[PDB]
């Protein structure tokens, strides 16, 4: 229904949908990352390296 | 015998292709020389076949399961008779008759 | 711990599964028309003459050696990706061993 | 022609397909592989119209029913009750029409513009005397006239007596009409059930590819009713109508994943549009 | 020189080569039809007192008989002779399953209708050919047979219609066509007509309106039972060897032997995974063969540089060494576990490899070398 | 539409073709607008299908239990082939047949967007 | 380049062509399927005709 | 849909290169697997957070 | 259809052919992030742990 309503955007994301090419989303979210790049580096300054 | 099947009047279509096949023949070889060429560079490293002692102690250190089990008809230790029993191949020689 | 888990060793049974399921796709692809009346040579050849048969089996030899074309080149992707572990393996054999 | 009556009314009823309605899509043999293949089947859990004759609420189902590119028809039996099969357009005379019957002596085929009955039937006459069941009436048609295709078996005996119990003989057809054709599969399963159709896989077998040339828009199924001592004198009243079952599907386009034994036997199949998985 | 030839050179460098395949040849053929002995009706179909209307088109049934086309020879002489399917050349090798022979008349220039794709009072209201069409449509000039002085009326055609037929259809109904709004309750006024219409065919016509007889032949090829062969004659089955054949039309290179396959009854050919039939049922003994491909493989060459020598050795990778499906016996035969290898001496001191063959064995030229 | 024919949904547009022009078309020069051969009216024609499915599957060897996936429906007629009475909104997709638990877990078939899916106890 | 003459009936004229068969293709005068040339053909009932 | 976007005909004569696009998306979802496993490699190293 | 499928043909050929280069140079690249992804993995350990 946004692709159908927004013709006029020539839109490159639901031309590539009505061709059948699909964009698939990551396992892991952004918020995931931060957390593990967070705890990272909380052990490399207070555990450094250990 | 892919393309043709031993058809007689592809065989002979099939020429004005015969540099193709042998273009998909000359990256096959390729690869099949650097399979063995990896297996080399991971286990000929030493080119001195140190024989295994007759064991004397190593301070309490059993090295048993990774040394060759003399019992078996093929020289492997109990664990990588383990990792050759555990990994299935497709066929079990090369030797296939017509 | 390796009798226990055999998914220890899908590494290595991957690469006896691809390179087999390569082949077997290989042939089951020769079932295929590619356009043709028939994926059949012999069928083309028994009711056509050459000013119509020959365009049927061009059209069979070029879907061919497009599937072994394929097939070619996966196999060179693999076999790049096979040497980065053996070359790897190597260096660890040189780093952790030796 | 006869216009019968004393019938009760009820709803139709409906059932499930579950996996029937498979056929050999070729006339080659294969065997122990997987086969993709596209054609006009009987979609896996369908809905199935089930019509009944049972005397009891007495109830004689034998409506004229759409052919819709291509039917599944199906059957459970004791008594040998479902006799036939109308197939055409208007039934009228006006246009060349298909009248498939078993008439307990001969199978016969034939294509005329035939002038059908209101109630087309067939029946069997019960005489107490010698304990015997017979072919009497057959009604059908009033008029066959520029008949185009004729076939008739060689003789045979049906059994005409009617049964207790069960039912016994589970008989399924598919029918198509392509490019002049009228391809008929058929399979012949025991049965031992008391209602509806029995889960199971089986696949049917050509049985005739017909050339008859003619638009089959519509068709209908000749059943046999049963008089005796016991009814009425009355041709519209006077009847039996004994105990038989049938079951009508339709076929779509569909793709199925079929599973070839080692003999080369259709064991198993997957309807490829029933569901994601 | 396999080798040479791949390589497009007159120098082989120290090494090994794949070369093709073991190969063997065919020595003899086969050849299997059905021992029907009745040739086909040829003059029923083709020189019949009477052919049907075109809008009421006959359809005859044809099996068990021989299509010795030749006997019209010295008989028929056709104008038109097309074929959809099969080219001409070839249909005496071949065998026919759902044979079937329409036969009509019609004007000379609706002969020209009779064909996939085509419109016209006849393709669409009389008789439709199939765009998918296997047969051959063959046709005549009958002007010295269905035309009359006063005008031929005996032949009809459908003029009127309300949708266009399907293929192979009839009909042959005689209701009033409605043109306008009016219910042509058998009225045939301003706005309704008779749908049939007569032919005057007349021996003064021109040729585009002299009556041809048309006949089309229907049929099948190589997926059923043959009911209907060419007049090709039969040779005795040879098994067990390299062979070509032909059974009932579908021919191929291979070694037939007897099969534990067993066959529905309608089933005349079985196929593989790739859809090549592999299995045949004969057509005079009812015994199921395989077939099974001549030709196995497993061959490459061990050379020495070609500037040096010209001695090579062979190895046969599917040959055990213990005929071996070899191309010479060579008296130097040593077998590894890499296949069996025919022109080299096999010696009890190991080395470091040079050619490596496989399975831990390698190759060298060495010492009189 | 004047001999060209398709499958696709029509909609009002507000492109303005010049006199002389009848269709219009897209990137890849497919029909993409037409004018009306009655109405001089230019509509816009959108593909019925649209996508986004996949399924997440127990074993077969263990259950006939799925559940559904669909990328570009929000749950909040879907577009989706059944309901299921177990709907449950991610950011990779609408997931339909699945039970929402608030008790993380290690990951067993991983759905997308932090959310996987496991056969879990009656299971 | 060469030409090759003769006189038929209207009804064969149509067998004279790669892939036919027929009293004249099989028997009398037989065309290869590989042909590289031009046929051609008129009437001449007022010439050969008694 | 890329090659015949709902074209019934061409959907139908597609069937015989059905083999074709189970490959290409094999070795699609072969990448797609990999983007995960790269991910995880170099940031999920240390198991507690 | 006995010209139509001919026409088919060659788009459906022409596409599959295009989709078939797509996936070859996404294989191509792929191993190329792996690769990257591989050092990212190595840094990781030797630099930060
Ligand atoms: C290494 O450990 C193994 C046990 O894992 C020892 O083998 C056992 O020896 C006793 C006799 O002392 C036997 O009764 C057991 O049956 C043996 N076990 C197995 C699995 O074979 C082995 O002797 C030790 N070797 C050294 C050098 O310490
Ligand atoms: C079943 O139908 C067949 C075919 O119409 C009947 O057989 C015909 O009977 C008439 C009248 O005696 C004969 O003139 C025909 O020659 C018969 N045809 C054939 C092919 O034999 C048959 O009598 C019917 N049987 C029943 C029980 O109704
Ligand atoms: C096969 O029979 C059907 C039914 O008589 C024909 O379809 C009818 O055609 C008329 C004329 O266009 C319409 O007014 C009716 O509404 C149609 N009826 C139905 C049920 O569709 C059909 O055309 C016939 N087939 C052929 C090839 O003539
Ligand atoms: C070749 O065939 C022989 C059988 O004819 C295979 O088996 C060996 O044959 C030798 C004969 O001298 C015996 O001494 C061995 O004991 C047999 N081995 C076994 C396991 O029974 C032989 O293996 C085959 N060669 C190859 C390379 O496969
Ligand atoms: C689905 O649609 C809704 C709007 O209908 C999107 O927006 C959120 O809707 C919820 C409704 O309960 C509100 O509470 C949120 O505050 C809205 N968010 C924002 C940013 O306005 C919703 O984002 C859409 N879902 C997805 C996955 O895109
Ligand atoms: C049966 O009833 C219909 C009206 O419903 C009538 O047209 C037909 O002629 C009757 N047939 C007989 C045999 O009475
Ligand atoms: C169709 O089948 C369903 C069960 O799946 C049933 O509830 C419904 O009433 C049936 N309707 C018809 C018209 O057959
Ligand atoms: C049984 O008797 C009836 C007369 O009541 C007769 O019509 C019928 O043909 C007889 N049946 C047999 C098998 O003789
Ligand atoms: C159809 O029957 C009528 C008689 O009712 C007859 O005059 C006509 O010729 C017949 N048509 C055909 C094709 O046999
Ligand atoms: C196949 O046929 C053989 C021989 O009759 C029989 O023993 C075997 O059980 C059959 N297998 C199947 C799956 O029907
Ligand atoms: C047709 O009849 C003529 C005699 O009038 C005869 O010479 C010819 O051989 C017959 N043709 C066929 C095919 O039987
Ligand atoms: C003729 O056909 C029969 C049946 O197929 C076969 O048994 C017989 O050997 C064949 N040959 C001869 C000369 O009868
Ligand atoms: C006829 O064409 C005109 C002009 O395109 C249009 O406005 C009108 O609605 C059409 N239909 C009728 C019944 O006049």
């Amino acid at each position: 229904g946004d692709c159908l309503g927004d013709i006029a955007a020539r839109d490159l994301i639901c031309a590539q949908k009505f061709n059948g090419l699909t964009v698939l989303p990551p396992l892991l979210t952004d918020e995931m990352i931060a957390q593990y790049t967070s705890a990272l580096l909380a052990g490399t300054i207070t555990s450094g390296w250990t | 015998m892919y393309i043709c099947g031993d058809s007689t009047e592809c065989s002979n279509l099939l020429l004005q292709y015969g540099s193709f096949c042998t273009q998909l023949n000359r990256a096959l070889t390729g690869i099949a020389v650097e399979q063995d060429k990896n297996t080399q560079e991971v286990f000929a490293q030493v080119k001195q076949i140190y024989k295994t002692p007759p064991i004397k102690d190593f301070g309490g250190f059993n090295f048993s399961q990774i040394l060759p089990d003399p019992s078996k008809p093929s020289k492997r230790s109990p664990i990588e008779d383990l990792l050759f029993n555990k990994v299935t191949l497709a066929d079990a020689g090369f030797i296939k008759q017509y | 711990s390796l009798s226990s888990t055999p998914s220890a060793l899908g590494k290595l049974q991957d690469v006896v599964n691809q390179n087999a399921q390569a082949l077997n796709t290989l042939v089951k692809q020769l079932s295929s028309n590619f356009g043709a009346i028939s994926s059949v040579l012999n069928d083309i050849l028994s009711r056509l003459c050459p000013p119509e048969a020959e365009v049927q089996i061009d059209r069979l030899i070029t879907g061919r050696l497009q599937s072994l074309q394929t097939y070619v080149t996966q196999q060179l992707i693999r076999a790049a990706e096979i040497r980065a572990s053996a070359n790897l393996a190597a260096t660890k054999m040189s780093e952790c061993v030796l | 022609c006869v216009n019968l009556t004393t019938r009760t009314q009820l709803p139709p009823a409906y059932t499930n397909s579950f996996t029937r309605g498979v056929y050999y899509p070729d006339k080659v043999f294969r065997s122990s592989v997987l086969h993709s293949t596209q054609d006009l089947f009987l979609p896996f859990f369908s809905n199935v119209t089930w019509f009944h004759a049972i005397h009891v609420t007495k109830r004689f189902d034998n409506p004229v029913l759409p052919f819709n590119d291509g039917v599944y028809f199906a059957s459970t039996e004791k008594s040998n009750i479902i006799r036939g099969w109308i197939f055409g357009t208007t039934l009228d005379s006006k246009t060349q029409s298909l009248l498939i019957v078993n008439n307990a002596t001969n199978v016969v085929i034939k294509v005329c513009e035939f002038q059908f009955c209101n109630d087309p039937f067939l029946g069997v006459y019960y005489h107490k005397n010698n304990k015997s069941w017979m072919e009497s009436e057959f009604r059908v048609y009033s008029s066959a006239n520029n008949c185009t295709f004729e076939y008739v078996s060689q003789p045979f005996l049906m059994d005409l007596e009617g049964k207790q119990g069960n039912f016994k003989n589970l008989r399924e057809f598919v029918f198509k009409n392509i490019d002049g054709y009228f391809k008929i599969y058929s399979k012949h399963t025991p049965i031992n059930l008391v209602r509806d159709l029995p889960q199971g896989f089986s696949a049917l077998e050509p049985l005739v590819d017909l050339p008859i040339g003619i638009n089959i828009t519509r068709f209908q199924t000749l059943l046999a009713l049963h008089r005796s001592y016991l009814t009425p004198g009355d041709s519209s009243s006077g009847w039996t109508a004994g105990a038989a079952a049938y079951y009508v599907g339709y076929l779509q386009p569909r793709t199925f994943l079929l599973k070839y034994n080692e003999n080369g036997t259709i064991t198993d199949a997957v309807d490829c549009a029933l569901d994601p998985l | 020189s396999e080798t040479k030839c791949t390589l497009k050179s007159f120098t082989v460098e120290k090494g090994i080569y794949q070369t093709s395949n073991f190969r063997v040849q065919p020595t003899e053929s086969i050849v299997r039809f059905p021992n029907i002995t009745n040739l086909c009706p040829f003059g029923e179909v083709f020189n019949a007192t009477r052919f049907a209307s075109v809008y009421a088109w006959n359809r005859k049934r044809i099996s068990n008989c021989v299509a010795d086309y030749s006997v019209l020879y010295n008989s028929a002489s056709f104008s038109t002779f097309k074929c959809y399917g099969v080219c001409p050349t070839k249909l005496n090798d071949l065998c026919f399953t759902n044979v079937y022979a329409d036969s009509f008349v019609i004007r000379g220039d609706e002969v020209r209708q009779i064909a996939p794709g085509q419109t016209g009072k006849i393709a669409d209201y009389n008789y439709k050919l199939p765009d998918d069409f296997t047969g051959c449509v063959i046709a005549w000039n009958s002007n010295n047979l269905d035309s009359k002085v006063g005008g031929n009326y005996n032949y009809l055609y459908r003029l009127f219609r309300k949708s266009n037929l399907k293929p192979f259809e009839r009909d042959i109904s005689t209701e009033i066509y409605q043109a306008g709004s009016t219910p042509c309750n058998g009225v045939e006024g301003f706005n309704c007509y008779f749908p049939l219409q007569s032919y005057g065919f007349q021996p003064t016509n021109g040729v585009g309106y002299q009556p041809y007889r048309v006949v089309v032949l229907s049929f099948e090829l190589l997926h059923a039972p043959a009911t209907v062969c060419g007049p090709k004659k039969s040779t005795n089955l040879v098994k067990n060897k390299c062979v070509n054949f032909n059974f009932n039309g579908l021919t191929g290179t291979g070694v037939l032997t007897e099969s534990n396959k067993k066959f529905l009854p309608f089933q005349q050919f079985g196929r593989d995974i790739a859809d090549t039939t592999d299995a045949v049922r004969d057509p005079q003994t009812l015994e199921i063969l395989d077939i099974t491909p001549c030709s196995f493989g497993g061959v490459s060459v061990i050379t020495p540089g070609t500037n040096t020598s010209n001695q090579v050795a062979v190895l046969y990778q599917d040959v055990n060494c213990t005929t071996w499906r070899v191309y010479s016996t060579g008296s130097n035969v040593f077998q590894t576990r890499a296949g069996c290898l025919i022109g080299a001496e096999h010696v009890n001191n190991s080395y470091e490899c040079d050619i490596p063959i496989g399975a831990g064995i390698c190759a060298s030229y060495q010492t009189s070398q």
